[PDB]
DNA sequence: AGCAGCAACAGAGAATCT
């Protein structure tokens, strides 16, 4: 048991003022929490990340719920939060006096006596910008191709047309279940339409052969269009056992005709 | 297999500084008549090309051409080691996935040898060179090394103008403008200080003050340096080997080109 | 030559004497170099208060007519960082002077846009040697110093100019000038000004450069109203009445026709009417409060642009709903 | 040379082979050019700072002015023309803009002093001032104060609020008033006749009508419906209703529809409405525009509906102006003044 | 922490009888009061005042070292009607020379440090007086903006 | 497929015959054609008609076109890596590709392109709504000072965005959708050149009421239920809608269902999976809204008050940059609201 | 105007050398009796002042003094083309917006020939030297570096200290303290090497280490240097020339 | 999504020694 020292010279983790940001003393002035938490705030530097925190823990806090209106009041001041960030960048930091005080408009709204147990927190937002940034450079990558290739395609695909309405549909008409076709012949004809369009898009086959010992080796689409249009778990799994099917009949098609 | 001796590997140190800092990758070919290397810039306005004659070699032994690419830094990373009167060897398979230095010392002791590690670049030298350009001028390289270095310092523009007897270099920017003027002259105290010019037709081209700066190394291969302008193709800067010579292409700018 | 100087610079006051509308500072600072006592300043104010003649003319009075030798003075223009700081003010406080004897002056002129570590370190420097040097620091916001640096000086507050030393400054200039200005023109130009000696100089040699005589006229209101494209009272008062009693329509045409006959800008016209109602007694200060939020968000849309005729009849309509509670 | 110039000057389009090269050429921005023009022969240019809204003349204005008062050979050594498309940080006004006010004029030619006054003085103008950081522009402080002797500033700008106060104090400003048809329609008519743009009675007046202020909309305008008459080859005379279609106003009838579905009508029918509307191609700007135009003028509403109306209409306007979805905005505009 | 009233007093009247000058209980009051704990500060007014007038009374003083800023903004904040805190910002800051920012930021400080109202009546005003300040640092900073806020936070008092 | 059949030319056009008289009358003179500024609703057919206008103002090589890569230095020797679509008489520029860093890119790139120059050169900035206000306002004088060797093309959806003086500085032509009609004679057109079997004719007009004027989405949502049927669409054939908005269905359905802040975690949870896989806010906002709407369960009053918060909120997302803190706050007030 | 030819454009690039680094602007002022320059650093405490008399120059002309003034960076920037051995010509008109150097070999064959932009500064050169100095003392320009070269490294400050026969310069900081004692001495093996020493009253001043370093590159123009102190004004460390002078003022650290 | 202030590393130039 160590903390006597870190009282006498080390601040408030941020995550321990978020946690104190929900909780009401019920045996102190309301007024002398809010100043004790405004300077804790402030002394932090760190605003954002405690507003952050704030964001990410809010949906599991208990708060007396009327019709989850506390949560529409709170999303305008967030916006607010936004926009004085955004401005930080562009104007001599002035405004960084008012940052402070959205996250105590946390504390006004959502702190009740309810809130004793410490809620752990995590850093969503991280991973979800470096996989927005992972798909952003997929997809910078794919409109490129199309570039180089279809010389008329890359004049009428925006980058938002293509993952909403091109990719879903390109990956749709891959992971189709070719083995209900009976008829050999528009099977034959499918299969080549669909190597002209692996080849407009420059789609390549690996087969990814990082298998230890076991006898097969997936095959992979390079880039992975997967990864950018298969938001649902649950068909992750069932779209990537069709595939393997699809994928090394494809494959085959690709070096019958190379 | 490639097995070409240089008498002093100093020769070589100085040929590679020539590529060096103004060119990455370098595209090297020994055959039965000698050695040939070609290496473009990023930005594809210079051409960095070498030939060296079986005859500027001690040793020579060529029964089957052999092309390989390298990266420039990592060469001359490698060629301070020649004492510059140490003996240099260059060795290669048919088939190399490296390029061998040898440096030996005239007796058995000090052997230096290196096994650099070759790139893949698809085999495309250029044939730029022209049969007659608009005007040709020889002058010492110091002397163009120093109307280079001047004017440099003004713009990142160095004008060259070739009229009936004149030859005037002229850099305008930010703190002013200059300009040297030369005039052709025999001079038979010593002709290696002459300034030969002759003329066909008028020329005026603009190239970037940078990649002069680069050229002006092969001074330390050629008291002479001879300089090719056309309106039709990039100006061409030579420095003769004794067997052989290294040629800088240089595209003018066209308005901004370099 | 002055002559090819602009008004601005022309009439730029060299001795203390000439800085008008400040008497209180003037007096005080004139009395602190007299005696010998004069502490590090710091002239807190708004732009064209005449901060800087007042701190070049006080140098000058000091030093002599080589002050451009004996005064360091440093602005934004010139780079002011923290190792600036420690070379440049540092070396010129501990040294002493080139060309005779006495204290040092250094003029931060505009320092409040230099660095918090700048300040800082200066804070120090200005606490350590203040036995051979002194400080000047010129400020038009005093929110960007630090309170560590802004407790080291004594602070002078300048005020806006007032009537009388405008209109003092405005009879100099007409004396200087073969030019004559009509009283109610005055009075007008003395309204557009907001104590700003600045706008003064600037409008008076446009006006005069407007006059189109070799000068043997004079300037009425009708030339600075023109040339200034501001409003008249005249015009902003007969709006202001067709809003409040007319009707929508007929207030629109008349908005419409008062803004494209003389090609004024709705912005001017909602300062004006702003400044007129502040004068109206009214009722329970809802009116008041619906109009200054509309007018104000108004404002400010059109700081951004848009359309024109969009934000008249806004105005129009949010004045008429704000006076509608008045009943 | 110059024919060079003449003919490069045909083959463009309308809008810079039109550009005012003296400071006559300007119609309606007569206060700015008179003083001007006065200070031509005079030596005390001020530092200036042109204001107002887009395509009023402000860079053509200070363009004649530079080439009235330093000829075609010194206009190009004693200009710094600094627009939006250069690098303007502190440190570029601390470096560049500093080095190049220290400097002294440049020397006239001889053939310079004979023909133009050749102020002693060099101009430095930075166009589109409102892109420039606060900072940078304190910069410019002393740096326009203390070097007046030697060079001038010239800011322009839409936005005068963008520019800080100092500066704003420091230089005198210039208004630029909005070009309607009243004070160009001369500039319409010898643009037209120059081009032999036949056209009806009342075209011109209307086009700068759709211009709302703006000259080189309705040079552009003028432009096209030259361009889409002289295809046809009838001979006939451009119709304002040719105008107003290529112009992106929204016919009357599309309008009158919106009007009855407004006034009659529930949620559904007036989203279904705008759902269909919105895939013919128009700018919600110019719609929002029109409906304010027709129901302020309309003599058929009360005034408390007018008030609402007013407020309604700007508030859209307001979150139009930000870069939102045209859709949204105009349903919920419509939807709330449905509700009155 | 910062210094008492009787501290200062104390150290003022050892300085004034070390430099024999002429005072009055008044004056001292005001520096004291201009001073807000500040030693330095006190000691640099005195001076100031000494060498400027002789004489230290509260007149020289009040006209030499204006009042306190934060007071005024909290005396126009604390207004009850209107108009009143409407005439505060006109006379006492606006015609005085007090750029918008120092308003602005002065008001901000003002509330963030206020106790004579509720937390939830301080964080809505400090919301209205963030978008003022906005405003202003867009360039939009007029005398408008500000009468705006302060109706804005009257409003808000007005429940 | 939509790339195998489309027009190369402006008498290639099929569809908005008053724009394509335009068109030719605008290419009858080409050198002196001032800027355009082609906008209208997304999948109308702009780029294509861009492109054949370039048709008809150089030769067929337009369409012959390739892709180069082009570095830039920031501040930061970070090199802005930006792929450009060039052709031996006009080159394209999408700076939507990348962050905050449009202005670098379009004024160096254009002041190259300006001082190396029919006579012209065209420039075709694909997307302008994504160019900041920075990199406008940066634009806004290069299209004046080089306007006889540069000349833009600016294809947009909206031009909200866009600020007045660059609307100014270019003419403004607008693309309306084409008719459901003209879209179903399209897709006849298609069906008979790709051999597809359709049962009765009017399923192709359902596919026009499916795709709102939208004929990149119609061709494409066609030959996606052409594969489903095996090349032969019935009377009763599913329409194909895409996988996003069967999840933004799904969304107002628990939205209308449960209002809670339970709920509202699996909202935000929805909200996260949707902007994970590259899908704008803006679009999500807007159907989601478009789609609530439609819920019958709700009245005028529920309905004017989404209206009004999704307007807020889009105000809000066009003001920031994290744009699942307005849209769960957007979420947040419909459900207080119903 | 301005035409002075330099017999070599060495002499020049030496003279420039002493300007360079310690200041920014320099005015400089062709007259009759030759060209004289002055240049004060940003924090007022180093003045340099030339001057070189007309038969420094191979050519001199002036029927019209013309004064101009210049970045001095600018002016080394383009001070290295004189191959040493070079002619070096200035020239400006009697209003010059620029100041031209012309370089030229023996021969025709080549020619650099500079324009460098003037800047505009207000005339007014100082003159601050003395009458009478507390002491004066001049010693090989060599040794005067060596000895600030040596103190430099302890401090910022080096104390020179004068008494009958005897210079003292001192310095103390973190590391420790240093001390460089020199003794009055005539050599007739050769008097350039000679430490002259004339005291009317003892001296004490400190200077600025960085400022003294900047000093020492006169060492380049002449073999000695003359240093005059005085209490009551900047001291002079001075570097003769052939018909002229290079003169550094420097205050004292009060 | 500036700047700045920084500090550290690399390259070039000058001086000294062999
Ligand atoms: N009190 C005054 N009396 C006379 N002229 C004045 C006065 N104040 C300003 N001026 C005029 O306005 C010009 C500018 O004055 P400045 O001192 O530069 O303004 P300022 O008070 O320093 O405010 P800044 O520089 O924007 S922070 C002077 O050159 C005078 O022509
Ligand atoms: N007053 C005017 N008289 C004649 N032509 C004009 C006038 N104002 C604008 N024009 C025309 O419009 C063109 C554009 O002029 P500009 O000076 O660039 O407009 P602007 O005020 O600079 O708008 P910006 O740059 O968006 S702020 C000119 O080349 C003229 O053809
Ligand atoms: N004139 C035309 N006739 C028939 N189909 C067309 C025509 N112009 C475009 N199309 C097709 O209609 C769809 C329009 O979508 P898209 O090309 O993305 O639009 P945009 O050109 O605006 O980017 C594409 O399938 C396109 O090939
Ligand atoms: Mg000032
Ligand atoms: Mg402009």
């Amino acid at each position: 048991n160590t903390w006597a020292s870190s009282n006498k010279d080390s601040p408030i983790s941020w995550f321990k003022i978020v946690n104190q940001l929900f909780r009401k003393d019920p045996h102190r002035d309301i007024k002398e929490q809010f100043y004790e938490l405004l300077n804790q705030v402030e002394l932090n530097g760190n605003s954002d990340r405690i507003l952050q925190g704030c964001f990410n823990i809010f949906p599991y806090v208990k708060y007396s719920d009327n019709g989850i209106r506390k949560p529409a009041n709170i999303s305008d001041w967030l916006f607010f939060h936004d926009l004085m960030y955004q401005s930080m960048y562009a104007h001599n930091g002035e405004l960084l006096r008012y940052s402070a005080l959205v996250p105590l408009v946390f504390f006004q709204t959502f702190g009740d006596i309810a809130n004793k147990d410490d809620i752990r927190m995590k850093n969503s937002e991280y991973e979800q910008r470096e996989l927005k940034r992972a798909n952003s450079d997929i997809v910078s990558l794919i409109m490129r191709h199309i570039s180089v290739q279809s010389p008329l395609m890359a004049s009428f695909t925006d980058r938002k047309s293509l993952i909403f309405e091109i990719l879903p549909y390109l990956d749709s008409m891959i992971s189709s279940d070719f083995n209900k076709i009976r008829n050999l012949k528009l099977k034959q004809a499918i299969m080549e339409e669909l190597v002209q369009l692996l080849k407009s898009f420059q789609l390549n086959l690996i087969q990814n052969r990082s298998e230890g010992f076991d006898v097969r080796g997936g095959l992979t689409i390079d880039p992975p269009i997967d990864e950018v249009v298969l938001l649902n778990p649950k068909h992750i799994n069932e779209v990537q056992h069709k595939r393997a099917n699809n994928l090394s009949s494809l494959l085959a098609k690709i070096e019958e005709n190379r | 297999m490639l097995e070409a001796k240089f008498e002093e590997a100093s020769l070589f140190k100085r040929i590679i500084d020539g590529f060096k800092d103004c060119v990455q990758l370098v595209n090297f070919q020994c055959k039965e008549d000698g050695i040939i290397a070609q290496a473009v810039d990023d930005s594809r306005v210079l051409l960095v090309s070498l030939e060296i004659g079986v005859e500027a070699f001690q040793e020579y032994r060529c029964d089957h051409p052999v092309t390989l690419g390298m990266d420039l830094t990592s060469l001359s990373k490698i060629l301070r080691c020649g004492n510059n009167t140490d003996t240099l060897t260059l060795i290669a398979d048919n088939t190399p996935d490296s390029i061998i230095l040898l440096f030996e010392d005239t007796k058995k002791d000090r052997i230096a040898e290196y096994s650099l590690k070759l790139m893949d670049i698809d085999a495309d030298f250029l044939k730029i060179e022209e049969l007659q350009y608009d005007s040709t001028l020889s002058l010492p390289s110091s002397e163009f090394s120093k109307i280079v270095r001047d004017l440099s310092q003004l713009s990142d523009s160095i004008n060259i103008m070739i009229t009936k007897e004149t030859i005037k270099f002229v850099a305008d920017g930010d703190i002013g403008s200059g300009s040297v003027i030369i005039k052709p002259f025999v001079d038979m105290e010593h002709p290696e200080t002459s300034i030969k010019l002759e003329m066909d037709q008028p020329v005026d081209l603009t190239f970037g003050a940078k990649y002069l700066l680069d050229i002006i190394k092969g001074s330390s291969l050629s008291d002479r340096v001879g300089i090719r302008l056309s309106s039709e193709a990039p100006a061409l800067f030579q420095f003769d080997l004794k067997s052989g010579f290294l040629q800088f292409f240089l595209a003018p700018k066209f308005n901004d080109e370099e | 030559s002055k002559e090819n100087l602009p008004w601005v610079e022309k009439y730029r006051p060299e001795t203390l004497d000439e800085v008008y509308g400040q008497n209180e500072v003037i007096t005080t600072v004139r009395k602190f170099v007299d005696e010998g006592k004069l502490p590090h300043l710091l002239f807190y104010g708004p732009p064209g208060t005449g901060k800087t003649s007042t701190i070049v003319a006080l140098a000058r009075e000091i030093y002599g007519k080589n002050y451009s030798n004996m005064v360091l003075e440093l602005n934004a223009s010139d780079d002011r960082g923290i190792d600036v700081v420690r070379n440049q003010i540092k070396d010129f406080a501990s040294t002493r002077q080139i060309f005779s004897k006495g204290f040092k002056l250094i003029i931060l002129d505009e320092a409040d846009a230099m660095t918090n570590a700048a300040q800082n370190a200066l804070r120090r420097v200005i606490e350590r040697y203040t036995k051979n040097t002194r400080f000047c620091v010129l400020a038009n916001y005093a929110h960007k110093l630090t309170p560590a640096l802004l407790s080291r000086c004594t602070r002078f507050r300048f005020q806006p100019l007032p009537q009388e030393a405008i209109e003092r400054r405005i009879a100099n200039v007409l004396v200087h000038e073969k030019l004559k200005l009509s009283p109610n023109a005055e009075k007008a130009l003395i309204e557009l000004s907001n104590g700003d000696m600045r706008r003064v100089l600037n409008v008076l040699q446009s006006c005069k450069a407007t006059l189109d005589n070799p000068d043997e006229d004079e300037i009425s209101d009708d030339v600075i109203y023109e040339c200034c494209g501001a409003p008249r009272p005249s015009d902003l008062k007969a709006v202001l009445k067709s809003i409040l009693e007319d009707d929508w329509g007929t207030a629109h045409y008349t908005l419409n026709k008062v803004r494209s006959a003389k090609g004024l800008a709705l912005i001017d016209l909602i300062e004006g009417i702003v400044k007129i109602l502040e004068d109206y007694e009214l009722q329970n200060e809802e009116t008041r409060v619906h109009l200054l939020t509309k007018l104000a968000d108004i404002e400010y849309s059109i700081s951004k642009g848009g359309n024109d005729q969009i934000q008249g009849s806004a105005v129009i309509g949010a004045i008429k709903a704000s006076f509608e509670n008045e009943t | 040379s110059k024919l060079a110039a003449e003919q490069s000057l045909a083959q463009q389009p309308w809008v810079e082979k039109y550009r005012p090269k003296n400071l006559d050429e300007v119609t309606a921005q007569d206060h700015a050019v008179t003083v001007l023009k006065k200070t031509l022969k005079s030596a005390n240019l001020p530092h200036m700072l042109f204001y107002g809204p887009p395509g009023t003349g402000k860079t053509s204005t200070i363009l004649a002015l530079t080439k009235e008062l330093y000829g075609p050979d010194l206009m190009k050594s004693r200009i710094l023309e600094l627009n939006a498309s250069d690098e303007r940080g502190i440190s570029i006004v601390r470096e560049k803009v500093k080095n190049f006010a220290r400097l002294t004029v440049s020397k006239p030619s001889k053939h310079d002093l004979e023909n133009y006054p050749c102020p002693p003085y060099k101009i430095i103008i930075l166009d589109e001032a409102d892109s420039m950081t606060a900072d940078a522009q304190s910069a410019l402080r002393r740096t326009m104060e203390t070097y007046s002797g030697v060079t001038r500033f010239c800011l322009i700008c839409n936005y005068v609020t963008r520019i800080i106060d100092p500066l704003a104090s420091r230089c005198s400003k210039f208004r630029f008033k909005a070009l309607d048809a009243s004070n160009a329609i001369d500039r319409l008519r010898f643009i037209s006749e120059q081009e032999n743009v036949k056209c009806d009675d009342g075209v011109l007046e209307r086009i700068l009508d759709i211009s709302a202020g703006d000259l080189r909309r309705g040079i552009t305008l003028l432009q096209s419906a030259s361009k889409g008459a002289q295809y046809l080859g009838d001979g006939k005379n451009i119709t304002s209703t040719q105008v107003e279609e290529l112009a992106g106003v929204v016919p009357h009838d599309i309008l009158i529809e919106i009007v009855e579905k407004v006034k009659s009508g529930d949620f559904d029918e007036i989203k279904k409405y705008v759902n269909t509307f919105m895939k013919s191609g128009w700018s919600a700007a110019s719609v929002v525009n029109q409906l304010h135009e027709y129901y302020i003028t309309n003599d058929n509403f009360d005034t408390n509906f007018k008030n609402q109306i007013s407020w309604l209409l700007f508030t859209t306007d307001s979150r139009l102006n930000n870069g939102t979805n045209e859709h949204i905005q105009l349903l919920n505009l419509l939807v709330k003044i449905s509700q009155l | 922490s910062k210094l008492s009233d009787e501290d200062v007093l104390k150290r003022l009247l050892q300085i004034i009888k070390l430099e024999d000058v002429k005072y009055t209980n008044d004056g001292l009051e005001a520096i004291i009061f201009t001073a807000e704990g500040d030693m330095r500060q006190a000691i640099n007014n005195l001076q100031s005042t000494v060498a400027g007038h002789g004489l230290v009374n509260a007149d020289n003083v009040f006209k030499i070292v204006d009042s306190p800023h934060p007071l005024i903004v909290k005396k126009m904040l604390l207004a009850s009607n209107l108009e009143d805190s409407i005439q505060i910002l006109r006379t006492d800051l606006w015609k005085k020379g007090y750029s918008s920012i120092d308003i602005v930021t002065t008001s901000f400080r003002v509330t963030k440090n206020l106790a004579q109202v509720k937390e939830s009546v301080r964080l809505e005003m400090i919301k209205e007086i963030g978008l003022t300040h906005m405003r202003i640092l867009e360039g939009v900073g007029t005398y408008l903006q500000l009468a705006s806020m302060l109706a804005k936070i009257h409003k808000l008092n007005n429940k | 497929w939509v790339d195998k059949y489309r027009p190369k030319s402006l008498n290639a056009l099929s569809h908005n015959e008053e724009l394509t008289n335009f068109l030719k009358s605008l290419s009858d003179q080409p050198r002196d054609l001032p800027h355009l500024l082609l906008y209208g609703p997304n999948g109308t057919g702009k780029k294509t008609r861009c492109m054949a206008l370039l048709e008809s103002i150089f030769g067929p090589g337009v369409y012959r076109l390739k892709i180069d890569v082009r570095q830039f230095v920031t501040a930061s020797n970070r090199k802005l890596e930006l792929n450009v679509v060039s052709s031996p008489y006009h080159l394209e520029i999408t700076p939507s590709d990348m962050g905050n860093n449009d202005r670098i890119v379009i004024q160096e790139l254009l002041k190259e392109v300006a001082q190396m120059e029919h006579r012209y050169k065209c420039v075709i900035i694909n997307e302008a709504n994504s160019l900041t206000k920075d990199a406008q306002a940066a634009l806004r004088r290069t299209m004046e000072k080089y306007s006889k060797n540069i000349r833009l093309i600016m294809v947009c959806d909206s031009m909200s965005p866009i600020i007045a003086p660059i609307k100014s500085r270019c003419l403004l032509i607008r693309c309306p959708a084409p008719s459901d009609s003209e879209i179903s004679t399209i897709l006849s057109d298609v069906v008979t050149n790709e051999r597809i079997q359709l049962e009765t004719k009017d399923i192709l007009k359902r596919i026009a009421q499916a795709s709102n004027g939208n004929l990149r989405v119609s061709l494409l949502m066609l030959e996606s239920m052409a594969l489903n049927n095996e090349l032969a669409l019935k009377s009763s054939s599913p329409i194909i809608k895409p996988d996003w908005i069967i999840v933004i269905h799904k969304l107002t359905r628990k939205i209308v269902k449960e209002r809670s802040v339970n709920s509202l975690i699996e909202c935000r949870a929805v909200l996260y999976d949707l902007l994970a896989h590259c899908i704008p806010a803006n679009i999500i906002l807007k159907e989601l809204t478009f789609s609530l709407l439609d819920v019958e369960t709700l009245n005028t009053t529920n309905k004017s008050s989404i209206i009004e918060y999704s307007s807020v909120f889009d105000e809000r997302l066009s003001l920031g940059n994290k744009a699942i803190f307005h849209l769960e706050g957007f979420i947040a007030k419909v459900m207080c609201c119903l």
